Formats: structure tokens, C-alpha cells, sequence
């Protein structure tokens, strides 16, 4: 920690000691029932895009992975996460908005974007936390003579807000005339459907989206990943896997008030402090595991080898594993240099009045003073 | 604001005025010396046990040894601070039983064996008045590790790296220097600042201060009743004045609530973004893959970097500021205790 | 009708999300009902158009020692086209709809509890806000003009409703009286006790010294 | 902005660090002129003769 | 027509808080110290203001720096021709050479400078494309413009800090000055100092 080969005469802080882990839990709620994502993804129609469909997957546990075999699309366009985690972790509601739009529209599928969808269709929010599938189809979605059962807005009063709906048909009226009924030059119906054709370029084909929007963990959960659970242990140092959420530490039973609605505990840096067990609802406080600090007592080097080890701190009888000899300071104990009752000068200060130096007994070693 | 009351010196070219009478005042001068040793862990800080962001930064650089060296080098100042101010004298001396001084009582800054911490009673209203925080290792990772229903400061401050180390001198080790700098000036006078002790009656030490301001020893003689029921007097009235009003040590405590809130807002830091989706680790590495998880790590960590040299810089200042203080404690008590000032003011 | 005023003067805090903190000081910004702010009386008595707006929140609050008032009717236009909440005092069911039958297609049916399980006066606050297409209804039974005192409120259910409000109004079935006051988005500090209870709050809006204070 | 403004409450607290600096850089600067100038308790005048 | 450098940093948010003794305050408690020297002498620093003629108060001042008193009383014409003469040559050197206050002035400088080059970072770019937050908005998405504005939010973000923490070293500096002002005070004008040099 000096780069160096010599070490001169004093008291040098080196590193920290660690309880490393010895177990690890994983703790996942009581589901097995299937999620529905197949009947999502082949459908014998979709809706159009002012009347989109939502579907609540939920109570459920759920593969990412089957995804791929039921649509022919490319790659998924996750924000927030990654599509190679998503079973890693556990959510708490899953929504699937299916809709469909031509080639040009689908970078409106995305947060913060602004147009003709995500104006008067379908708006995402700016704080979206899903992915966007959408892939090409052209042999179900068109017709030579022409599909004209989808349908999109272009006319309306005001911008849509983020997640909802408008399935309301009634004439604009874009002029300074009221007609009430009457299409004509100043009132139009808002409603205009795509003319899909099989015979056109790749940017104006149909394309059919499916949008899954994650909840994240606000309650207790229902829509996890396929991973078994792990009996809990505690008051031991162990790898915890509490609904998706990992850390290290101990964990005991807690005196504490949660309350039924809430689920998790926070401190002041804004980490988790307690949790609550998915399977049986008993509460959890999450301490850090033993650490402190060492520091090295000694000569020089071209006096002699012997250390002194002091760990910063603590008592030590809660050291997990220098010398033989051990002596209780104020600073934490001094491991390897025995405790004489004289009193001399400082030489290699220690801390709480309390010094140490290398001197003879009658055969050389390290003794600690006052 | 007023400036003060207007006043007129009747002055004329023959005219003088010389006073009939006097009067002892024991005045109180506060001065800060030391101030908290810290130390700082970066990884469990910045990172916390994680290994990705354990390697991002040592793949970063070099700053932490640098941050280490500076923390180090201010908790050995004030060590050095402390032991310039108060170790001045090379033998501990020691009072006679008798306490007769001349009819000076010193009842009041002498030590009594009744406490196990041999302090006076005004030494005792001094560490009463300051409500002293992060005292040393007074956790001592006992209480922080059990359960408590509500969570303090230090405990989360310890948990995330922030420690706080022990003075070299315990305040046992302080009161016996006052008492032995308090023993040789009452038997001594200035002589114990030069070479060895020399023994003098107080009576006639007082009159060499006399002799020492420019008037005439005599006028201690006639007068000693009088001196030294003022003396005591005057000890009375800054006992009712330390024991009534508790703004007196308000730099003190201003230093203690400044490395207090220093601390704190350390801690508080840990919550921020700085940009990212999360301010944890553990979050950021389970929903992410390794290409994203490593930017946001690396923004987290330059944030924390940022705030932890800005705790360095600010705490390198507070201590010049402290030695600059300590010194001038030092001159004080090398120049007035040990001696008889000339200085006007001082 | 008879419409009157009164002051609302510390009620309508409610918890702003579902993590227990002890002794902590947070600061939420979130819809809140303003402290001090002018509440509508309402003397309703039949032997009065209930049509009230709605204005982005809710802090509906009844003084009636009985249950006498049965639920509220969301939503923009209310001509049985689409209706919302219709909840019952029948200890059975609490049904939503997206559709007709104001008063006498299945959405979300709910079953639990009454909300009115207690028989002083007993205060019942409620908090109806709607964001981002999702709708909550906060609620907290203190048992007794409205009171002096800090009380929470819990978010005692929830609602995936995810339907257009505009209007509100609230269904009897003699003699009722029920508050009605308005969230605004203001920026709170809350006092988090030992228990985890918020018993203390300061709204940063009010006067200089409760911004000094925040 | 309100753009930048919601960035910089979500960036951190340092605003507040710098805030409190200048102000005590102030307020020792105003003690600075006070320990130097006001060292006497009353303000004497001198007489016409001169 | 030409807008100062004042009104470019009010216009940013960088103030300049006003003094909370006023000029005419120091002046006023230079004149007390200046009446109280020629009044009373050094008593007025210890208790009560004390009267004596300032030929006595010359005597006590020389019999102070080791000459005896019949020094002043025989000789003290040439003294006070000596004194109003060097009076009037510091009255013609403060009148021709302006050099001597370039201690203040220097402080007056300095401070201004930083402001001023903490104005003048405002036009950096930092790595983004435009130095203007205006021109970030209209001419990008949300997206992009989030990271323009992020990088330049660090930019300002590090100068101000750097500004900040040169203001904090230039006060420990003027600090110090100050508490050698306050000791020269102390010993100087209320007394007769036997320091040499001082
Ligand atoms: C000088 O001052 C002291 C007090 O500062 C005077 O002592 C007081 O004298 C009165 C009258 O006899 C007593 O009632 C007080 O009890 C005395 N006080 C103390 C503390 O002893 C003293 O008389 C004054 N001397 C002259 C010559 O004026
Ligand atoms: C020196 O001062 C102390 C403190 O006031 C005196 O102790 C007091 O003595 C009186 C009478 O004996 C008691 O009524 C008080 O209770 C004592 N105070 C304390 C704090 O113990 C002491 O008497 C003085 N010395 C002399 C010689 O009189
Ligand atoms: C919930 O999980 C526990 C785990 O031990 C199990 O015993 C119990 O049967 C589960 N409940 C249901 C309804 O499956
Ligand atoms: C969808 O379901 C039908 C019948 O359930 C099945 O034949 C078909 O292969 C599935 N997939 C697609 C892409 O149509
Ligand atoms: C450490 O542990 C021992 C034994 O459990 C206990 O007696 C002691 O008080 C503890 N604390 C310290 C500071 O030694
Ligand atoms: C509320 O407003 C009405 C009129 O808008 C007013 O008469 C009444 O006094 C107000 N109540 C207050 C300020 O408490
Ligand atoms: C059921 O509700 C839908 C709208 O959600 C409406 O179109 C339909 O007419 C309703 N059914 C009947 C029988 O009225
Ligand atoms: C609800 O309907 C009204 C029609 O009066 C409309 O103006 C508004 O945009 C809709 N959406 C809301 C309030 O989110
Ligand atoms: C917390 O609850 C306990 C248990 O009833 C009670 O004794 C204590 O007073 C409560 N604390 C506060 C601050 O109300």
C-alpha cells in the first residue's frame, strides 16, 4: 500500500477487514400459475390505434424467454431495463397495449416523442420503464384491394396525456361555422383509415406493436420470474434476494411497526433498512455485515519483521480469525504487542494515550504502554 | 445601530486626573484548538461491497490515496495542535496540602480527588456546557449492529464508511497539565518558564506583578484584604456567569455542529442521481445488462468522487483555520501563564 | 343547495408512498390540499345539483354520525353513457363500470370490507386523485366543523380504473353535510415519529416562516 | 428553464454547500471590520480648542 | 449603448451584499480613537478616559522609549515643527503617488476579475453543441437535450465550485490581514509598543 519496499518506523492504515458471505436465499412469492402471453401475441386481429386494447397480466409467473417464438421481430426496445434481466426480477403489474401503425410511426412508439400517434393516439410517458415490440406483417394485415379495417386520428382539440383513451367519434370543427352533422368544407370526420396494399415500399407496410409497460415494486408482488426459493436463515452473514432486490448482510427479527399497506424501510442515504418476507409477512431488518478497520504497528524494516495489528473499533471478541497477545484500547484492541505496566515516552502513537515501541524485556518484541 | 455613548474628556493644558482606588476583574478568553480526526473509507462510500464498481474504480485512478494522505495529515495536526498548546512543562508539579495563598482562595481551578476524572469545578461546568458529538469510538460497533427501533446518525454515517477516530490525549492527561501549569504558577510565579521551579509567597509575587504594571509595592501591603476579597469576588461572579448563561462557548460548539453537519451532509449525498436511473448500485446492476450498468456506475461514481473531494477541501480549510487558532492559544499560554504581559490588549 | 365556506385547516395529509421511515424529516412534492385553504360547505337537503367538477383532486369529507351517504359518481359526461364508482354501504361488493345504469359490462369488481365499519362524530376523510391513467383513494376514519390536529391518511385501497374524470358527484340514496375541497401540487415536509406515523407537516407555501422552516 | 432546473434538483445538494460558504464568507467579513474598528466603548469628541 | 460588466452579472444571479458598517461609522470610530489618543493617552484602553496635556503625555511617551523627560521640555518647538512637517510630507506623497494603496486596490481587482471570468464562462460550450440552453430546447427532442443540458450543467456546475473555493482562500488571507489590523490596533494606537520593528 506504500509502493515501496521499505517500510520506515510508525503506524500505517492499510485496509479493511470483511465478514465475506456465507450462504445465499433467494425469497419469491407463492405462484404458479402461467402467464398469458401467448394469447397477447397471436391473435386473429388487433385493434387500431385510437382503440387500443390493454390486457393486466397478473398473478402470475412469467418467461421472457417464449417471447421469441410466438412473433417473428427482431430484437425487443427495453428503456429502463434490459430484455436479458427481465427474469432476474419480479414486478408488481404487467399491462400489453396492442395496436397497429405503418413502418413510419413506430420511432413514436418511444418517450418523448411527439407527431401524429403520440399526439392524438397514443402517448408514452416520459418516465416509461418497458419494452416496445414491433415487428412486419404483411401477410395478414393487407389486402390487394385494400385493408381498411384499421383506423387513426388526425384531428383533435388538444394533445393526449400520457396512457389513455379516446374512442369517442364525433365531427371536428375546425371552422368558425357550427354544421353539427354536416361534412363540409370546414367540418371533417377525424377518423382515416390506411389504405394497406401488398404492393407498397417497406416504410409503408403495417406493422403490429405490443407494448409491455412494467410496474415496479410498490406492493406486494405478482408478477415475478421463474426462479425456486430458499428456506430463510438468519443472524448470519449471507446473499439475499428479497423480490428481485440483492444485497449482503444479516438479517433478525424485527421489532418494528410496519404498517400493512407498506412493504419496504428505508435509511437516510435512501438504502433498504428492513424488508418484508414475501411467503410469511414477518419483517426483516438488513444490518451490514462485521467490517472495520486495520492498521499496522511497526519498526523499521531494517530494525526487525514483527508486526502489530490493531483493529479500529471494535472489541475483539468479534474478530473472525500479528501475534499471539491481546490488549483491549479505547481505539479498538492491539493484537501482537504485549501491555507492560511501566510508562515512558511516546514512540508510535496508538490513540487514547496509549503508545507502542519496539524494546528489549530482559529477545526483542513490541510493547504497548500508557 | 448605536455606536456607543457619546462622551467628552475635559481636557485643558493644566489638568490631570489620577485615580484614588482599583479593582482586580477576572476576565474569560475561549479559544479553539483541535477539532475532529476523521477517517474515510472510498469503497465502502462510493461503491459498497460491490465488485463492478470496486473495479471501475481502481480502473478510474489514483484519487483516494490522495484523499487518505490529507485526512491523515489533518488528524496528526491536531494531535501536534494539542500537544504545542499544553505540553509546555517537563515536570508535573504538585500543590502543598496547606491552601493558604496569601488569603487567595484557588479553591474553584484546583483539582479535588472527589471525581474519578481529576478536573476542577469550573473545568466541570466546561465539559458540561459543550453537548459534545462523536466523541471518539464510543459506538464501538456494539450498538450499531443490534436493534434499534430508531436509528441515529452515527450508526448510518458508520455503515457507510465515515468513521471518527480518538484523540492521542485523553482529557485525564489535559487536567493534569493545567493542574501542573495552575501549581507552578501559584508556587512559582514566572521562574518555572525559564529554568527550575523557585518557591516565593504569593503576597510577595503579587507585589512583583505590582512592581511589574508600574505601581509601588506598598500599595499591595496595605491593601492585600481588599485584593484578595476582590480576587474571590470576581471567581464568584464568573462561577454565576458560567453556571446562568449558556452562549459563552459558542466556538466550541460551533466547531462541533460544523464537523457534525460536515458529516451529514457526506452521508445525504449518497441518495443523489447525478443523472442516472437509480442511486443504488444493486438496482442498477439487476436491471441492467454490463455495457448500460457501466455508465450509469460511472456516473454515479464521478458524483461521489466530486462530493467526497469537496468534503477534503472544505475540511483542509477548517483545519488551517483551527492551527492558525491553536497558535495563537499557544503564544497566549506561553506569554501570559508563564509570564507577565506588556502587551496592550493581549 | 346552501352553499357555505369554511377553513380546512390541517387535514388532507396522507402518506405518499408505501416505505416506512422513523424519525425522519422528508420533504414530498405531490397533490396535496393546501393548509388554511377555503373548503365548500354543503347543506344539501331534499324534500340541488350535485354536478360538481372535479379540478385534478378531492378531499370529500362528511361529518355524519350514520351511514347515510352510499358513493361518488366520476367521469366527464354522466348521461348513461359511462359511469364510475358506485359504491354501496351493503357490506357486499364494490363495483366499477365503464358503462350506463347510473342509479337503479362488467370492469373491475371489488370485494372487501365496508369502508364504514364504525358507528362524537367520526370524520370521514377521503382523497380521490387521478395521474398518468391511474387512480387512487386514500382514506382515514378519525372519530370525533372539522377539527384541530395532524392526522394521516392511509391508502386504505386502490383502483386500476384508468377512465377520464372531469365531473363529480355524490350519490345520498334528509339531512346530509359534506365538505369538499381541491388539491394543488405544493411541496410538503413531513415528520415521521418513532411509530412511523406522520404527525407533524409544514407546507412550504404558506408564509415566510414556514418556507424558513422547509 | 424549467428543463435545467428539474436536472439540477435531480443532480444533488451542492447549491445549498455553496450557499452556506458565502455566507459565512460574509459574515466573517463583517466580523473582520467590526474587531478591527469597534474597539472602544464610547465615542469621546475633542474640545474646540485645538 | 454600452452595457457595463455590472449589469451582465445581476443579470446572472451573482449580487453584491452592502457592508453593515457604513463609511460614516468608521469614521466615526476613528475620530473617537483619534480623541481619546490626543485626549487621554493610553489610559483610555484600560478603564476610564483619563485628561493630560500633551507635553506631559510627549514626556511620558519619551521617557517610554528611554530618553529622559527634560529632552521634550527644552527642545519642544523643533518637536512639533518636526511632526506638522512630517505631516505635511505625508500629505504631499499621498497627493502624488497613487502606488501606495495597491494593497486595496489590488483586493478591489481581484474580485472583480472573478466575477467577471465567472460571467465569462457562460459562453462555453463544455462538449455540447450550443452554449445557450434556449437553442438546446427548440432545436432537440427530450432525449438529446437531456444530455446537452447534463453536460453543461457539470460545466457550470465546476466553475462555480472553483469560484467558490478561491473566494474561501481569499478570505482565510484577509482574515489573517485583518486579525494583524486589529493586534496593531490594540498595541499601537492604545499603547506605547517596545516591539521592535512593529
Ligand atoms: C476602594 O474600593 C473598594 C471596593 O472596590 C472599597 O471597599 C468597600 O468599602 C465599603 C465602605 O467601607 C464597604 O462597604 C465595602 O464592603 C468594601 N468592599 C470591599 C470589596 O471590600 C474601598 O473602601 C475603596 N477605598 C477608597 C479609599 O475609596
Ligand atoms: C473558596 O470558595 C469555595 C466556593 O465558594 C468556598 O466553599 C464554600 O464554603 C461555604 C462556607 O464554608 C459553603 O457554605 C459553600 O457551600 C461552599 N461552596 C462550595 C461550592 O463548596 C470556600 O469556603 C472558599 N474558601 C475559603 C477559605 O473560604
Ligand atoms: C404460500 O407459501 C407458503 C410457503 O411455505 C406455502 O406453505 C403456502 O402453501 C403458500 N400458499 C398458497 C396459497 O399456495
Ligand atoms: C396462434 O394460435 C394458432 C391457434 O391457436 C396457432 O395455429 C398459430 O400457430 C399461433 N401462432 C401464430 C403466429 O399464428
Ligand atoms: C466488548 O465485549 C465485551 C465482552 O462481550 C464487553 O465486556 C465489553 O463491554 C465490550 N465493549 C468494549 C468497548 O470492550
Ligand atoms: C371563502 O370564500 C368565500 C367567498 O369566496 C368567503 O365569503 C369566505 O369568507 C371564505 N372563507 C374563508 C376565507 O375562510
Ligand atoms: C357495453 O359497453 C360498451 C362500451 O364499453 C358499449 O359500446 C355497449 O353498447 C355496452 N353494451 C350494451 C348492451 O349497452
Ligand atoms: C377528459 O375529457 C375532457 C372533455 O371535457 C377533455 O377536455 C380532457 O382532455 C379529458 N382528459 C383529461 C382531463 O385528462
Ligand atoms: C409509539 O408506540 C408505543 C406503543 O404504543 C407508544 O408507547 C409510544 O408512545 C409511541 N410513540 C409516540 C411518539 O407516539
Amino acid at each position: 500500500t506504500l509502493k515501496s519496499f521499505t517500510v520506515e518506523k510508525g503506524i500505517y492504515q492499510t485496509s479493511n477487514f470483511r465478514v465475506q458471505p456465507t450462504e445465499s436465499i433467494v425469497r419469491f412469492p407463492n405462484i404458479t400459475n402461467l402467464c398469458p402471453f401467448h394469447e397477447v401475441f397471436n391473435a386473429t386481429t388487433f385493434a387500431s390505434v385510437y382503440a387500443w386494447n390493454r390486457k393486466r397480466i397478473s398473478n402470475c409467473v412469467a418467461d421472457y424467454s417464449v417471447i421469441y417464438n410466438f412473433a417473428p421481430f427482431f430484437a425487443f426496445k427495453c428503456y429502463g431495463v434490459s430484455p436479458t434481466k427481465l427474469n432476474d426480477l419480479c414486478f408488481t403489474n404487467v399491462y400489453a397495449d396492442s395496436f397497429v401503425i405503418r413502418g413510419n410511426e413506430v420511432s413514436q412508439i418511444a418517450p418523448g416523442q411527439t407527431g401524429n400517434i403520440a399526439d392524438y393516439n397514443y402517448k408514452l410517458p416520459d418516465d416509461f420503464t418497458g419494452c416496445v415490440i414491433a415487428w412486419n406483417s404483411n401477410k395478414l394485415d393487407s389486402k390487394p384491394s385494400g385493408n381498411y379495417n384499421y383506423l387513426y386520428r388526425l384531428f383533435r382539440k388538444s394533445k393526449l396525456k400520457p396512457f389513455e383513451r379516446d374512442i369517442s367519434t364525433e365531427i371536428y370543427q375546425a371552422g368558425n361555422r357550427p354544421c353539427n352533422g354536416v361534412a363540409g368544407p370546414n367540418c371533417y370526420s377525424p377518423l382515416q383509415s390506411y389504405g394497406f396494399r401488398p404492393t407498397y415500399g417497406v416504410g409503408h407496410q403495417p406493422y403490429r406493436v405490443v407494448v409491455l409497460s412494467f410496474e415496479l415494486l410498490h406492493a406486494p408482488a405478482t408478477v415475478c420470474g421463474p426462479k425456486k426459493s430458499t428456506n430463510l436463515v438468519k443472524n448470519k452473514c449471507v446473499n439475499f434476494n428479497f423480490n428481485g432486490l440483492t444485497g449482503t448482510g444479516v438479517l433478525t427479527e424485527s421489532n418494528k411497526k410496519f404498517l400493512p399497506f407498506q412493504q419496504f424501510g428505508r435509511d437516510i442515504a435512501d438504502t433498504t433498512d428492513a424488508v418484508r418476507d414475501p411467503q410469511t409477512l414477518e419483517i426483516l431488518d438488513i444490518t451490514p455485515c462485521s467490517f472495520g478497520g486495520v492498521s499496522v504497528i511497526t519498526p523499521g524494516t531494517n530494525t526487525s519483521n514483527q508486526v502489530a495489528v490493531l483493529y479500529q473499533g471494535v472489541n475483539c471478541t468479534e474478530v473472525p480469525v500479528t501475534g499471539s497477545n491481546v490488549f483491549q484500547t479505547r481505539a479498538g484492541c492491539l493484537i501482537g504487542a504485549e501491555y507492560v505496566n511501566n510508562s515512558y515516552e511516546c514512540d508510535i502513537p496508538i490513540g487514547a494515550g496509549i503508545c507502542a515501541s519496539y524494546q528489549t524485556q530482559t529477545s526483542q518484541s513490541i510493547i504497548a504502554y500508557t | 445601530m448605536s455606536l456607543g455613548a457619546e462622551n467628552s474628556v475635559a481636557y485643558s493644558n493644566n489638568s490631570i486626573a489620577i485615580p484614588t482606588n482599583f479593582t482586580i476583574s477576572v476576565t474569560t478568553e475561549i479559544l479553539p484548538v483541535s477539532m475532529t480526526k476523521t477517517s474515510v473509507d472510498c469503497t465502502m462510500y462510493i461503491c459498497g461491497d460491490s465488485t463492478e464498481c470496486s473495479n471501475l474504480l481502481l480502473q478510474y485512478g489514483s484519487f483516494c490515496t490522495q484523499l487518505k494522505r490529507a485526512l491523515t495529515g489533518i488528524a496528526v495536526e491536531q494531535d501536534k495542535n494539542t500537544q504545542e498548546v499544553f505540553a509546555q512543562v517537563k515536570q508535573i508539579y504538585k500543590t502543598p496540602p496547606i491552601k493558604y495563598f496569601g488569603g487567595f482562595n484557588f479553591s474553584q481551578i484546583l483539582p479535588d480527588p472527589s471525581k474519578p476524572s481529576k478536573r476542577s469545578f469550573i473545568e466541570d461546568l466546561l465539559f458540561n456546557k459543550v453537548t459534545l458529538a462523536d466523541a471518539g469510538f464510543i459506538k464501538q460497533y456494539g450498538d450499531c449492529l443490534g436493534d434499534i427501533a430508531a436509528r441515529d446518525l452515527i450508526c448510518a454515517q458508520k455503515f457507510n464508511g465515515l468513521t471518527v477516530l480518538p484523540p492521542l490525549l485523553t482529557d485525564e492527561m489535559i487536567a493534569q497539565y493545567t493542574s501542573a501549569l495552575l501549581a507552578g504558577t501559584i508556587t512559582s510565579g514566572w521562574t518555572f518558564g525559564a529554568g527550575a521551579a523557585l518557591q516565593i509567597p504569593f503576597a510577595m509575587q503579587m507585589a512583583y506583578r505590582f512592581n511589574g504594571i508600574g505601581v509601588t509595592q506598598n500599595v499591595l501591603y496595605e491593601n492585600q484584604k481588599l485584593i484578595a476579597n476582590q480576587f474571590n469576588s470576581a471567581i464568584g461572579k464568573i462561577q454565576d456567569s458560567l453556571s446562568s448563561t449558556a452562549s459563552a462557548l459558542g466556538k466550541l460548539q460551533d466547531v462541533v455542529n460544523h464537523n457534525a453537519q460536515a458529516l451529514n451532509t457526506l452521508v445525504k449525498q449518497l441518495s443523489s442521481k447525478f443523472g442516472a436511473i437509480s442511486s443504488v448500485l444493486n438496482d442498477i446492476l439487476s436491471r441492467l445488462d454490463k455495457v448500460e450498468a457501466e455508465v450509469q456506475i460511472d456516473r454515479l461514481i464521478t458524483g461521489r468522487l466530486q462530493s467526497l473531494q469537496t468534503y477534503v477541501t472544505q475540511q483542509l480549510i477548517r483545519a488551517a483555520e483551527i492551527r492558525a487558532s491553536a497558535n495563537l492559544a499557544a503564544t497566549k499560554m506561553s506569554e501570559c501563564v508563564l509570564g507577565q504581559s506588556k502587551r496592550v490588549d493581549f | 343547495r346552501t352553499q357555505s365556506y369554511t377553513n380546512s385547516f390541517t387535514r388532507g395529509v396522507y402518506y405518499p408512498d408505501k416505505v416506512f421511515r422513523s424519525s425522519v424529516l422528508h420533504s414530498t412534492q405531490d397533490l396535496f390540499l393546501p393548509f388554511f385553504s377555503n373548503v365548500t360547505w354543503f347543506h344539501a337537503i331534499h324534500v340541488d345539483n350535485p354536478a360538481l367538477p372535479f379540478n385534478d383532486g378531492v378531499y370529500f369529507a362528511s361529518t355524519e354520525k350514520s351511514n347515510i351517504i352510499r358513493g361518488w359518481i366520476f367521469g366527464t359526461t354522466l348521461d348513461s353513457k359511462t359511469q364510475s364508482l358506485l359504491i354501496v354501504n351493503n357490506a357486499t361488493n364494490v363495483v366499477i363500470k365503464v358503462c350506463e345504469f347510473q342509479f337503479c359490462n362488467c370492469t373491475f369488481e371489488y370485494v372487501s370490507q365496508p369502508f364504514l365499519m364504525d358507528l362524537f362524530k367520526n370524520l370521514r376523510e377521503f382523497v380521490f386523485k387521478n395521474i398518468d391513467g391511474y387512480f387512487k383513494i386514500y382514506s382515514k376514519h378519525t372519530p370525533i366543523d372539522l377539527p384541530q390536529g395532524f392526522s394521516a391518511l392511509e391508502p386504505l385501497v386502490d383502483l386500476p380504473i384508468g377512465i377520464n374524470i372531469t365531473r363529480f358527484q355524490t350519490l345520498l340514496a334528509g339531512a346530509a353535510a359534506y365538505y369538499v375541497g381541491y388539491l394543488q401540487p405544493r411541496t410538503f415536509l413531513l415528520k415521521y415519529n418513532e411509530n412511523g406515523t406522520i404527525t407533524d407537516a409544514v407546507d412550504c407555501a404558506l408564509d415566510p416562516l414556514s418556507e424558513t422552516k422547509c
